[PDB]
RNA sequence: AGAGAAAUCAAG
RNA sequence: UGCU
RNA sequence: GCCUGUUUUUGCU
RNA sequence: GCAAAAACA
RNA sequence: GCAAAAACA
């Protein structure tokens, strides 16, 4: 349960933490990709701020 | 006309757009409907021989004629018995995938079915106040008499309703009790002929048409009885290759391409019209149709009764005159009724039952659309038929796929001939057939190669609605976007329409020039920022679906200082006069009530500037929804179920909450105390 | 306060049961009819009259305020003069809104956020794509139903209202109407609206978190291989001049779960009767905390294993028949699409069987590939016309192999050889590769013609000049697209062959064993525990987790495990075991403690650390051992096969842990000593009034505090579940209830 | 007057 | 009292 | 004044 | 669910 | 966001 939010870091990267968490423990270390992981690594965000 | 014909870039069907003149007025209607109303009166009289013979023709109950009193040269009113027969159970052979959904229907969808419906109609006659009411009040009226004269509750359904509906006929007087206090009597033929009535009326702006028409309206008594034959045709024709009235917009198209497979060596393509329609049709056709459909599928008798009653009721239809046929002496103008003096209409006089006149023939009125296609449908089911055939409710297109020339000429022929056995008589000035398929119509959709955009049949919607400047920018880009989403519009007519449309909006809330509010904002140094001010426009070809005041905040052409006051929930501009109830996810309290307005400032309300007992039951009505609403959130979800009358439920619900309030035990006695 | 709440809801039930004596007198169920009579909102040509209401004196009607001051600057904001109602009465200058623009009370920025959310979304959505190059061109419109706008979650119509009354008022709901709720879109939605429902009433945040989970499909013209997945942007990337070139991936987990029907199908396929076995397995799996049969409702793919998982829970699939690369759809058929045994007597030992498929009567089919679309019609195995709207120069020889693949219209394969026959793919490849570099069979079958007009090259090329043209090749005259008007309804093969009910018989749409697709990850949150196919699973410790928690928490499986595994009898679960325990010598030693720990406690499967020490033995006992070795005692604890997982038999360490308070397996806390409910909850009971026992607050937490008697409010009534005292569950006593009844009729 | 078209507005 |  | 049926757009409960 | 608007028959 | 006299995203 979050205590603290930071712009910086939005408080829905922690669904991206508990996916990774639960990959890692059904043994797969690399997961496929989530909605939430678009604001977590910063895809397209060149073009975004580019455009 | 030469100008819209172009030979080398375009073809003429890429210009159908140019033979339209609106953003011009459309058409009104001035005077008396009487000549009209007693014109489609006698119009099924006059059909129903080969010779017109209107006296023979007015003594008869059912029209059933042979198949050599079929007139082939025009239009034919009345329909062969056998002919229906046949066709009907052809057209339940086949098909069959429609005919277990049509039982579907019957066994789960008809009991769940609300007469709340109802409610959906627009004007309705009522049989109370002799006038044309909103459905709302009409419903609602007729509830009361149904229970008053009754002495029971009437249920939610759709059956319950018309059970009331067949009770009430079996009394032999029946009163009405309603608030200004005043008291009318019906007989049981009073109260008969007002179910029997159809309030005509004038259609205005209409648009397409030399001649007014007239259009009409039933009473609450016999709409529902429609709404169950009206459902039970379009699960019937949502499940048929050959309908297109259920279906529209992008998805007929769709249908429509899938038969336009031209591979034979004669494909031909026919396109036409119905003459005369909805008053070549008589409803015991209809009757004998659904009765066959549902024989054929071993329905009991009661659902058989039920489908009958509304085409009995509208073979004994009472229309409404007018307020009387225009006579002159000399530069005069008065107004009479039919039989006060020798006019063209003196053979209908002994149909005048007050100031309605009867007619057993013909439905006089589109309430039967469905229930007319699936009759269309029923004759096309024949062994010479072998093309596609598309038909929503007289407009029709044809698909030939045959050998010879002769072939396809003898299969329109029996086209024509089998349409004219149920009483359906083609257009012949209106029906065209194209022996190489590839051009053709339908419900003014024109094709070439593909369905060709139609511009100038959405130039009336470009005008802004005026509620407020939000939402009126919303929707006029949002109709733009479907517009260019279904190919009307192109990149640059979408272009064009936006700025014209956003010019416009600007003018109409006072943005443009020097006005009042523009010489206001400039003396007290007021920035437009937002398009409806008067600012540059953000919204974009691209962005059309984007809504301005994000988008703007985005581009930092608003800044945030300025968003924290128009975005404000508590600014007076739209403060609402009731306070509100708000859900909180995962708090001790899940529900705060407090006062509450719009976001937006710029979404205020404009005034109007200018049955009353109804409507003050209406705002009674609003309070118990509103207060029943904020005391049990789950209604908003679902429907409502809890038991027992709405005091109690909401006395134990109000209470339950009470004692999940989480405060001291004496403060929820002392909230109690004045629990009424 | 939370006071001043119940003040005013208590205020208002009085004032309405004064001002209203009657409309309470109604059922509440007559909510659902009179909550329609809103009249005296009715409105005509609102754009007729904007010109002049915004023009009048005062346009704006607004409740009584004194943040807008009478004067400001020397213009008369508001009016108060005539106050005929004095409550909604006073009215406001045109100028007022601009006046509030500026000098005007502000809000916290959290407000502003959270009333843009859904906006700012968009926006960002729109900034966010990549705007490629514009590439012009003629196109071919494909009218299909597209989502309106991309959802946070997608959840199957069914489970919409319950997952929102989970997400708004947990308080008013049952242990039924959680388990029909999307947990995962419940806890995304909760998440969303935290902010919203601050500054949204309650209806309006109740649809606003319907519209982000509802899919709401509409029609529009679309484009072949460009779907945008979203009708969002077709007004910018799509029209019929042009389309806009973004690259967008799925990131979806249709994929995955695809990867899991297929090996669900494939593994069914190896059993007895395959279709109930896939239909009881599909019941037992649940994906995250989402029965298997909702997540297949929930998403409605075009992927040939999910359209077999999809019919097999009776929903539909939109599957279409699928060649290589091009997409078959048939508009209209005589009768459905017939196989053939083709017996194939090459050698007398050395013979297959390859059958093939093919047309009886007149048909019509509409193929698309690439951008390349049009249809053919067809009789028997002989080509009438093709009609075909391509690019011009496109090569056209894969899409018309393709189709007279799916005819069977060419002669040099099918029944015949072209050289013996091995196998179904390796007949099909060669089918291929000879007519890709010998594609003469084409022109044979459809004759030459020397007319310029026909576009279609001998060399299978679109619009180019040449000296002769293949005959009955024209130009797509008119659009041809695919639409069924009846609701088409799937059968489930007991081969698990998916047909559509054809008028004349049973169309082929989807056919396992040819179905060409690799190995992938599953979706995550997969249990198969339940399931008889725990070797799905490419974990080792994964397999033994799910296989623990099998044995553990039911008596009757342990029962079942320990005695097959004892007697060598054959188990759902051996090639699980097998692989779990490396290669040893202690089988006899396991079989040896089993019998002796049998005898001794012959009421042993009710304790769940009995049950664990059984299951270890047991595990032990079915693995693979060797034989040039001699037998040795049973060792305390193993490592699992290829791993470092230790499984101990005392269970204090590794895999399984059992604690005087719980059991912990595989890291999870599988049972709890007072705090449980492995064997579940019955309802028993609906009442108006409050029963004799504890009334939770909300499902879950019932759930949590594991009493033996609670009660939960919905609408009005309770619903007090209590406890499951049975061991089995209705599903399987139906299952076996039903195969008595047809294990009685076979004889 | 005029607007207009199968009969209305141009007052009560 | 001000739409190109 | 302003019917019936189908489709579409927007806003509010 | 309601309200407004538009197209077609 | 990382990082500093502008590169990655």
């Amino acid at each position: 349960e979050c205590i603290r939010e930071s712009k910086s870091t939005p408080a829905s990267v922690i669904t991206c933490l508990t996916s990774s968490l639960q990959s890692f423990a059904e043994g797969n270390p690399v997961r496929s990709r989530i909605h939430e992981d678009i604001i977590a690594f910063g895809i397209n965000k060149k073009q975004e701020k580019k455009q | 006309m030469n100008l819209f014909t172009p030979l080398s870039e375009i073809n003429p069907t890429t210009t159908q757009e140019l033979l339209y003149a609106y953003t011009g007025p459309a058409p009104v209607a001035y005077g008396t409907r009487t000549r009209a109303v007693l014109e489609n009166i006698i119009r099924p009289y006059q059909y129903f021989y080969k010779e017109p013979n209107v006296q023979r023709a007015l003594d008869i109950k059912t029209g059933c004629k042979e198949p050599e009193d079929i007139n082939v040269e025009g239009p034919s009113s009345g329909f062969h018995t056998a002919s229906v027969l046949k066709l009907a159970d052809n057209f339940f052979r086949k098909y069959r995938p429609a005919m277990e959904k049509l039982k579907y229907w019957i066994l789960v969808k008809l009991p769940k079915l609300k007469y709340a419906e109802l409610s959906k109609g627009r004007q309705t006659y009522s049989f109370i106040h002799k006038r044309n009411l909103p459905a709302p009040i009409a419903l609602e009226e007729t509830v009361e008499f149904l229970e008053q004269n009754l002495r029971r509750k009437i249920g939610p359904t759709l059956l319950s309703y018309c059970q009331a509906i067949a009770d009430v006929m079996e009394l032999d007087e029946t009163t009405y009790e309603g608030a200004r206090t005043y008291t009318i009597k019906f007989s049981r033929e009073e109260l008969w002929d007002q179910m029997r009535t159809l309030n005509t009326m004038w259609k205005h702006l209409e648009r397409g048409r030399l001649n007014r028409r007239t259009i009409a309206t039933p009473s609450m008594l016999i709409r529902g009885f429609v709404k169950i034959v009206e459902d039970a045709a379009k699960e019937i024709l949502e499940n048929v290759p050959t309908s297109g009235v259920p279906v529209g917009g992008e998805e007929k198209l769709a249908k429509l391409a899938s038969k336009q497979t031209f591979h034979t060596a004669v494909t031909g393509e026919l396109s036409g019209d119905q003459e005369k329609f909805n008053e070549c049709l008589d409803p015991d056709a209809m009757r004998l149709m659904w009765t066959v459909f549902l024989r054929k599928l071993g329905c009991p008798d009661w659902i058989m009764e039920l489908f009958n009653i509304p085409f009995m009721v509208f073979k004994s239809k009472l229309a409404d005159m007018g307020e009387g046929l225009v006579y002159t002496k000399g530069k005069l103008t008065d107004r009479k009724p039919l039989g006060e003096m020798p006019s063209e209409f003196d053979d209908l006089v002994r149909n005048v039952v007050g100031n309605s006149i009867s007619c057993r023939l013909g439905m006089f009125m589109g309430m039967y659309n469905l229930t007319s296609t699936l009759l269309a449908l029923i004759s096309i089911e024949r062994e010479e038929l072998t093309g596609s055939h598309v038909e929503s409710s007289d407009d029709f297109i044809h698909f030939f796929n045959c050998k010879t020339h002769e072939e396809m000429f003898k299969q329109a022929e029996t086209l024509r001939l089998t349409l004219k056995l149920v009483g359906i008589n083609m257009s012949p000035s209106k029906c065209i057939l194209i022996s190489p398929a590839g051009i053709g119509e339908f419900n003014s959709k024109f094709h070439h190669r593909d369905f060709v955009g139609n511009v100038a049949t959405e130039l009336p919607a470009l005008v802004p609605n005026g509620t407020n400047p939000m939402t009126d920018l919303a929707m006029g880009l949002n109709v733009i976007k479907h517009s260019v989403n279904t190919g009307q519009m192109n990149l640059c007519t979408g272009a064009l329409a936006m700025r014209i449309f956003n010019h416009a909006y600007k003018y109409a809330y006072m943005a443009l020039g020097v006005t009042r509010r523009t010489r206001f904002m400039e003396e007290n140094a007021i920035t437009p920022l937002l398009t409806n001010q008067g600012a540059s426009p953000v919204h974009s070809f691209s962005t059309m679906h984007l809504d301005e005041v994000a988008l703007r905040r985005h581009l930092g052409l608003l800044d945030e200082e300025t968003l924290r006051r128009i975005l404000n929930p508590n600014n007076p501009v739209t403060q609402k006069g009731d306070p509100s109830m708000f859900f909180r996810i995962e708090n001790k309290m899940p529900q705060i009530m407090e006062d509450y307005s719009v976001p937006s400032c710029f979404k205020y309300t404009l005034s109007r500037n200018r049955h009353k007992a109804l409507l003050n039951k209406e705002e009674r009505y609003q309070r118990v929804t509103s207060i029943i609403n904020k005391l049990f959130p789950e209604v908003l979800i679902q429907e409502a179920s809890a038991p027992g009358t709405v005091r109690e439920s909401l006395k134990r619900r109000l209470e339950l909450v009470v004692e999940r309030s989480d405060l001291d035990e004496e403060r929820k006695k002392r909230i109690l105390s004045r629990i009424f | 306060e939370s006071e001043c709440t119940l003040r005013a809801l208590v205020e208002e039930y009085n004032g309405a049961c004064k001002e209203a004596p009657k409309e309470m007198s109604k059922q509440f169920t007559d909510y659902n009819t009179f909550k329609r009579y809103t009249t005296s909102k009715k409105d005509h040509a609102p754009q007729m009259r904007l010109v002049y209401s915004v023009r009048k004196p005062w346009p704006i009607s607004m409740t009584p305020s004194k943040e807008i001051p009478l004067v400001f600057n020397g213009t008369k904001l508001k009016d108060t003069i005539l106050d005929l109602g004095e409550s909604k009465r006073t009215r406001a200058n045109i100028v007022v809104p601009d006046y509030w623009s500026k000098y005007g009370s502000q809000t916290s920025l959290e407000v502003v956020n959270a009333i843009l959310y859904a906006e700012d979304l968009k926006v960002q959505r729109f900034f966010s794509t990549e705007w490629g190059e514009i590439r012009y061109g003629r196109m071919l419109p494909f009218r299909k139903p597209v989502q309106a706008c991309p959802t946070i979650e997608e959840v199957n119509p069914a489970s919409i209202p319950h997952t929102l009354l989970q997400v708004f008022c947990p308080q008013y709901t049952t242990l039924d109407s959680k388990r029909k709720a999307h947990m995962g879109a419940v806890e995304k939605l909760k998440r969303v609206m935290e902010p919203i429902c601050k500054v949204q009433t309650q209806e309006s945040a109740v649809h606003i978190a319907r519209s982000l989970i509802d899919s709401n499909k509409k029609w529009l013209p679309t484009v072949v291989d460009h779907t945008p997945r979203t009708a969002e942007m077709a007004h910018f990337l799509c029209s019929k001049y042009h389309y806009v070139h973004t690259n967008t991936q799925d990131l979806s987990d249709t994929r995955s779960i695809d990867n899991l029907c297929g090996e669900l199908v494939k593994r069914s396929l190896k059993c007895r009767c395959p279709k109930e076995t896939l239909v009881a397995n599909l019941d037992k799996i649940t994906i995250q905390g989402r029965p298997m049969r909702e997540v297949l409702a929930d998403h409605d793919g075009e992927l040939p294993y999910l359209g077999i998982c999809r019919v097999a829970m009776g929903l539909s699939t939109h599957h279409t028949m699928k060649i290589r690369s091009t997409k078959f759809s048939i508009l209209n058929s005589d009768h459905p699409r017939i196989e053939v045994k083709k017996v194939f007597s090459l050698s007398p030992d050395v013979q297959v069987t390859i059958p093939y498929r093919r047309f009886k009567g007149k048909a019509k089919v509409y193929f698309q590939n690439d951008q390349i679309q049009g249809y053919f019609s067809c009789t028997d195995r002989q080509i009438d016309e093709i009609k075909i709207s391509a690019p011009k120069n496109a090569p056209l020889l894969e899409p018309l192999l393709d189709i007279c693949y799916y005819g069977s219209f060419i002669e040099p394969g099918f029944e015949q050889t072209f050289g013996y026959p091995a196998g179904k793919r390796e007949f099909v490849d060669s089918f291929f590769m000879h007519h890709s570099k010998d594609h003469k069979a084409f022109l044979i079958h459809m004759g030459l013609d020397k007319d310029l007009s026909l576009p279609l090259s001998p060399e299978l090329n679109w619009k180019e000049p040449a000296l002769s043209k293949v005959c009955r090749v024209t130009e797509l005259d008119s659009t041809v697209q695919p639409y069924t008007s009846a609701t088409r309804e799937f059968v489930l093969g007991e081969t698990l062959n998916v047909y559509t009910q054809h008028e004349n018989g049973l169309e082929l749409l989807i056919c396992p064993t040819e179905i060409r697709s690799t190995r992938g990850p599953l979706p995550p949150g997969t249990n198969l525990s339940g399931s008889e196919f725990i070797d799905i699973y490419q974990d080792p410790f994964s397999r033994a987790k799910s296989l623990l928690k099998s044995t553990i928490l039911h008596a009757e499986r342990c029962k079942e495990f320990v005695g097959n595994m004892l007697e060598e009898y054959q188990d759902p679960a051996e090639t699980t075991v097998q692989s779990l325990v490396p290669i040893n010598t202690w089988g006899k030693s396991a079989k040896r403690k089993l019998q002796e720990e049998i005898t001794s406690d012959p009421d042993w499967h009710q304790c769940p650390r009995k049950r664990a020490k059984m299951s270890y033995l047991a595990i032990i006992a079915g693995s693979i051992q060797d034989r040039d070795k001699k037998q040795t005692n049973v060792p305390r604890a193993f490592m699992l096969r290829g791993s470092q997982i230790e499984y101990d038999m005392k269970a204090t360490r590794g895999l399984v842990v059992d604690t005087t308070n719980r059991i912990i397996v595989g890291g999870e806390t599988v049972l709890r000593e007072g705090k449980g409910g492995p064997e579940g909850y019955v309802q028993t009971g609906v009442f108006e009034e409050q029963p004799r026992c504890y009334l939770v607050d909300t499902p879950d937490h019932g759930l949590s505090m594991g009493l033996s008697r609670f009660c939960v409010h919905s609408q009005g009534r309770y619903f007090q579940y209590e406890k499951k005292i049975s061991i089995w569950e209705e599903t399987d006593n139906i299952k076996a209830t039903i195969d008595s009844q047809r294990d009685l009729k076979r004889r």
